[PDB]
């Protein structure tokens, strides 16, 4: 799957 | 995987291919997202040298979900101990979150290696401790 990487502020 | 038995092939210089074969594989095998990927690049007053790495998304569990970190990172025969080049890799749409864990290029900061080196700490042992710290703090956060 893709990247994108986990949310924050 | 297909690919395996290739990239078996595709080192044959290794200080220890079978150990490192291996490793490769089992990491993979446990996490299912990372795939071993080729490279090569001049070093011995220039000449190619045939380098693997490993590439792919992470899972990165949160607070109550479950992302894809991307990372890469180099590895090395077997000196001193472990691999020590990583680095994240993030997308045009991605955002990279300084930290001690980061300086801004996606390079990882810390000893790691020079810390522990127990070793007890293995291969897999290895990303395991960067997706339990970036399992909290996110390294990079892309947009929605």
């Amino acid at each position: 799957p893709e990247p994108t990487a986990p949310p924050e502020e | 995987a297909v690919s395996e038995s290739q990239l078996k092939k595709m080192v044959s210089k290794y200080k220890y291919r079978d150990l490192t074969v291996r490793e490769t594989v089992n990491v993979i095998t446990l996490y299912k997202d990372l795939k071993p990927v080729l490279d090569s690049y001049v070093f011995n007053d220039g000449s190619s040298r045939e380098l693997m790495n490993l590439t792919g998304t992470i899972p990165v569990p949160y607070r109550g979900n479950t992302y894809n970190i991307p990372i890469c990172l180099w590895l090395l025969d077997t000196y001193p101990y472990n691999p020590p080049i990583c680095f994240v890799k993030p997308t045009s749409s991605m955002t990279i979150k300084t930290g001690k864990h980061v300086d801004a290029n996606g390079k990882i900061y810390l000893p790691y290696l020079h810390e522990w080196k127990h070793p007890q700490s293995d291969l897999l042992g290895l990303i395991q401790v960067m997706i339990v710290v970036f399992g909290d703090e996110p390294p990079v956060f892309s947009r929605p």
